[PDB]
């Protein structure tokens, strides 16, 4: 129903087009200001979508549209070394970004090496609790190969790469191994746009599977009313206070101190207890929303 | 050897063939110990010479956040005839992410009149002890005689509540920073953290 | 002939027939509903079905040619029986599937729609759904389809015996209603045709905004000024200030009033349910009769508000005692209490606050107190709304205008400092001012704001102490005088516009 774009405009004159968008009932998911432009990423009903545009295009703005914008990535490099972190990991990430999601770094604690690499349980929990896990790895076949034990998560996957095809059981994109430079190549933005295709094909996949039996309430309206309720959300300084995933939001507040206030906001008529599986994240103490569906 | 988990900015980089980073954007390193703060997203700044310091720490077993300015590049409006060409300054909310942090690390051009006052402008607001690498060689005391808060050169009347705790020269911006400066800001942050 | 009209039909061919009886204020539009088409449109990229084990919900994904060849074959692969629930998945068929059965076997996930050609046998294809996620197993380009979730336990359960007999698909159905929106009097009607005339707005909120609400829609039309897929607003008063908070759900006819921002004190109308917001004060709802909102995009509609406004300060005292008893209120004199008195100020003055509390006090002034104003809108049209704002003649009949200053011959009028701002020099003076003529100084001088007269004319200054060039002319005052010069500072005079 929401459909999630980005418009990327002026400051000059953006009060009233946010005052358009609050009018319609969209909510401004998020909002930078760089210099003199802004890019917000909004979530307004389909109905209104040519409406938007028309007023975008009246203040000369540009909408583009963000097919990963509700969810959250999880990229797992094997550790925040020089050899992975400073480039294909933050490319990844950025490239993410590019397209709205919302990444985070996982940098294994025993990820590295050939037999000797390893992955926690709580890593692999962590892992969990996103939408979609996307794995940076080498460029040899052979350490590949014998590396499938770290991709052991219910999570959709994608494996990056050196070579270009490997035999693993599961989705592998080639051609983006472990380098020292920024990616800007053509052939490794088109493995940044493979890998960006098989990720998006794999969050629809899961969209369907949820629109098979659609959660009582979507999250980005669940995230409004959090907001517009709980008055601390504007005192956090993590970049993302409340993250919108698939079926969820992670707040991230402390769970110890918050999660009685969270669980107690009635939205509609129900109490957000009964409606959401509150729980304690393994992300910094944070706290972790799941949505429930109809059938409960 | 623990697990390391960066919450990355919520904003994309520089167009297509440029920076990973964005002015005026904040990344949390979930355990707050270091936090580098970068001038600003550019070349001169990011990857170069910032990045590589953020590497080191995290490979030091230290979990790192990095903060890129608003508006880094400049001097502040306090400095002596006002400023010129642009005008630094310190957000309030990115006061308040540095501060959390049990150790800065701050990177600074060349000219000293300019990184003095902008030390001076980021320590009226930031109260943990940070380090000023650069790449001029600039001594503990001339931030004292301005009135900054120094742990070798302390000045009579303290304008600033933060602590200059080392200072580090030679480390030019935009161009890869060698393994000893490297090694000397671990040494450096490891002996000033605990 | 015989048509339904609102809940009781009539049958007068011309509309002015059947809108006769129907209250209008002449200038509205006429919604026309013709009635419903309901079209059934149904993709079903989700797949239902009606096995003997019960229905699960199939959805093609990868479309390759197995989608394809599934669009139209799935009849074919209806009431089949399941083949095998082997370790190769559930199948069922076998029907002819001539999809080139590549060797090339493929990955495939727990739970995905496999229209795997069994044996490579073109006429075996097996309709595999697939249960558990089988790798490099099946032949076929590639025998993924789409992905099972609904029903998942039904086709575990499902047997041999059991076929998919009625392979379902998902009924998919839409809705389209038909519009007609129109203003003419003179047309023919052939039957059966429903037509509405007004819609009816029931009050409950804050005092002041419904009381905004309320002033908005004294005559009974609603302007349209801005329409949406969601919305229609008001735009009458767009510079009016409010500050009261009702964020709750601005649901199905919904009506809000924009408290803070650009378009404060805009008259909103939901067409739509959409959550509540802050920066919105709901002042009621339209109980029955949307479709007349829902259909209209610009022009007028006749809204008849339940709660009267029951604001008397451009009446007589007998014409304010006959309404207010025939509402069953308690009423109390004030000033003057003459039958033709005009009433100048009533306690309290908002409709809500008079509702709750059944009681009014009303103060009416000496015939030779209240003073007579003409007020220039065609010539300083930016002045003149800034004076109707802050001497309130926007809302009611009657403003208020505060000594703050007096000398001699001067006296000049309190400023408010909210709607003084877009004051450019409009109808500044050419000769000498003469007496009598009332004057806001614009944002040339310092005094910005200040409204004056003076009783005397002079060739240098202007009613507020300003030179010309910082003085524009508003009004005048045409009728009452001799007043001004008995009023002391800080005393409140009322006026009255008799254009």
């Amino acid at each position: 129903m929401y459909q999630i774009i980005r418009y990327e405009g002026g400051v000059y004159k953006n009060n009233i087009l946010k005052e358009w968008i609050e009018d319609v009932g969209g909510f401004i998911i998020q909002e930078h200001v760089m210099q003199l432009d802004v890019y917000m990423t909004i979530a307004i009903p389909q109905n209104e979508i040519e409406n938007f545009k028309e007023e975008a295009k009246k203040y000369k703005g540009k909408i583009v549209e963000t097919p990963l914008a509700g969810i959250e990535i999880a990229i797992v490099s094997p550790s925040l070394s020089r050899h992975h972190l400073p480039h294909i990991a933050c490319d990844v990430s950025e490239y993410v970004r590019k397209f709205g999601a919302k990444p985070n770094m996982i940098g294994l604690a025993h990820g590295a090496g050939k037999n000797i690499s390893e992955i926690r349980e709580k890593e692999k929990r962590l892992i969990q609790e996103h939408d979609i896990a996307i794995y940076v790895m080498g460029n040899f076949e052979s350490c590949i190969l014998d590396k499938t034990h770290l991709f052991k998560v219910d999570i959709p996957l994608v494996v990056t790469g050196g070579p270009e095809t490997l035999d693993i059981p599961y989705t592998y994109v080639g051609n983006l191994g472990r380098r020292a430079q920024r990616l800007r190549k053509g052939e490794e933005i088109r493995a940044l746009r493979q890998m960006i295709d098989e990720v998006t094909k794999k969050i629809n996949d899961k969209r369907m599977e949820l629109s098979y039996d659609p959660p009582i309430i979507p999250p980005v309206v669940l995230k409004d009313e959090i907001e517009k309720r709980i008055d601390e959300v504007r005192g956090i300084l993590a970049p993302m206070p409340i993250v919108t995933q698939l079926d969820g939001l992670r707040i991230k507040m402390d769970y110890d101190r918050n999660h009685e206030e969270i669980e107690n906001v009635k939205i509609g008529k129900y109490l957000l207890k009964d409606i959401a599986y509150v729980t304690r994240s393994e992300m910094k103490n944070y706290i972790l929303i799941k949505l429930k569906s109809t059938s409960e | 050897r623990k697990e390391q988990i960066v919450d990355c900015r919520a904003v994309m980089g520089l167009g297509e063939g440029g920076g990973l980073a964005q002015r005026g954007t904040f990344a949390e390193g979930l355990r707050n110990d270091v936090v580098v703060v970068a001038m600003s997203p550019g070349r001169r700044h990011i990857t170069k010479p910032v990045c590589e310091i953020t590497y080191g720490i995290r490979e030091a077993g230290i979990q790192t956040s990095v903060l890129v300015l608003d508006a880094g590049g400049g001097i502040p409006s306090d400095a002596p005839q006002g400023s010129l060409g642009s005008t630094f300054g310190l957000k309030p909310e990115e006061a308040k992410q540095v501060n959390r942090h049990k150790l800065c690390v701050i990177h600074f051009g060349n000219v000293k009149s300019h990184i003095i006052y902008k030390a001076r402008l980021f320590l009226k607001y930031v109260d943990i002890p940070t380090i000023i690498v650069c790449q001029t060689p600039v001594d503990m005391e001339d931030f004292a005689a301005i009135g900054i808060k120094t742990k070798n050169v302390m000045p009579l009347e303290s304008k600033t509540e933060g602590k200059i705790v080392e200072i580090i020269t030679g480390v030019i911006r935009g161009e890869s920073a060698p393994q000893k400066k490297i090694d000397e800001i671990i040494e450096s942050i490891k002996k000033h953290l605990g | 002939m015989n048509v339904l009209v609102n809940n009781n039909p009539k049958s007068g061919k011309t509309l002015e027939d059947v809108i006769k009886d129907e209250y209008y204020i002449p200038g509205s539009n006429i919604v026309i509903i013709k009635g419903t088409a309901t079209v059934i449109k149904e993709e079903t990229k989700k797949y239902l079905i009606k096995t003997t084990k019960g229905s699960f919900v199939v959805g093609i994904t990868e479309e390759n040619e197995t989608v394809d060849f599934w669009n139209k074959n799935y009849k074919s692969f209806e009431d089949k029986s399941l083949i095998w629930k082997s370790i190769s998945d559930v199948s069922f068929g076998s029907i002819e599937i001539p999809l080139p059965v590549s060797s090339v076997k493929q990955n495939f996930k727990k739970w995905d729609v496999v229209l795997s050609v069994s044996g490579l046998d073109t006429s075996e294809g097996n309709l595999i759904f697939v249960q558990r996620d089988v790798l490099e197993l099946y032949g076929l380009e590639n025998p993924k389809i789409g992905i099972l979730i609904g029903g998942k336990r039904v086709l575990k359960t499902l047997t041999a015996d059991d076929r998919i007999i009625s392979i379902e698909q998902m009924r998919e159905s839409k809705e389209n209603i038909d519009y007609e929106i129109t203003t003419n009097l003179n047309k023919e009607i052939q039957d059966t045709w429903k037509i509405y005339t007004y819609c009816k707005a029931e009050f409950d909120g804050p005092p002041q905004s419904t009381e905004h609400a309320l002033a908005i829609l004294e005559n009974g039309t609603l302007e349209i000024s801005e329409n949406t897929n969601t919305y229609v607003a008001d735009c009458r008063l767009q510079t009016l200030f409010i500050d009261e908070e009702n964020p709750e759900d601005r649901d199905r006819g919904t009506i809000t009033v924009r408290n803070i921002g650009n378009g404060v004190g805009k008259v909103y109308i939901y067409q739509e349910s959409r959550a509540s917001s802050l920066s919105h004060t709901v002042v009621g709802k339209v109980t029955d009769g949307i479709e007349i909102v829902d259909f209209s995009n610009s022009g007028h509609i006749t809204v008849k508000t339940n709660p009267e406004r029951l604001s008397v300060i451009g009446k007589t005292q007998k014409d304010a005692k006959i309404l207010f008893e025939k509402h069953g209120i308690t009423l109390k004199m004030e000033g003057n209490i003459d039958e033709d008195a005009i009433i100048v100020e009533q306690v309290p003055e908002y409709t809500m606050d008079i509702l709750k509390s059944k009681e009014v006090t009303t103060k009416g002034i000496e015939p030779e107190k209240l003073l007579y104003v003409e007020i220039y809108d065609k010539d300083a049209p930016t002045t003149s709304w800034y004076f109707r704002k802050v001497t309130g003649l926007t809302t009611k009949r009657i403003g208020t205008l505060k000594i703050y200053f007096k000398h001699d011959d001067i006296s000049m009028f309190e400023r408010d400092w909210d709607y003084s701002k877009g004051l450019l020099p409009e109808n500044t003076p050419e000769k000498s001012i003469d007496s009598g003529i009332i004057a806001v100084t614009n944002m040339v001088k310092k005094y910005k704001g200040y409204i004056g007269v003076r009783t005397s004319s002079n060739d240098k200054y202007g009613p507020t102490g300003e030179t010309f060039e910082g003085t524009n002319i508003v009004g005048k005052v045409v009728k009452n005088s001799e007043i001004l010069k008995s009023v002391k500072q800080g005393e409140n005079i009322y006026i009255l516009e008799v254009n």
